[PDB]
């Protein structure tokens, strides 16, 4: 879901639920880096 | 003349140099590209 939350009433939208953010860095071969 | 420019797309490095300088910069690069090390940290807290 995506819910509101008060920052005062000056509410704001904000995401709730399973989430994943990957950033790789890939060598030509083994041993990848992940952020 | 000596020209080392970069590329952040494929993370590559373009060299333009005489072959002695090419071998010296290869000696720089082969000693600056290592797999780094990882730590597993287990902190523990006991309270009675």
């Amino acid at each position: 879901q995506n819910v509101p939350f008060q920052t005062g009433t000056t509410v704001e939208r904000k995401d709730i639920g399973v989430s994943l953010k990957v950033t790789p860095h890939i060598n030509d071969g083994a041993a990848l880096r992940l952020e | 003349n000596i020209l080392i420019r970069a590329d952040e797309s494929t993370n590559a490095l373009v060299l333009l140099a005489d072959p002695d300088t090419v071998n010296a910069l290869e000696d720089i690069v082969r000693q600056l590209d290592v797999p780094r090390a990882q730590v597993l940290v287990e902190a523990a807290i006991v309270e009675i």
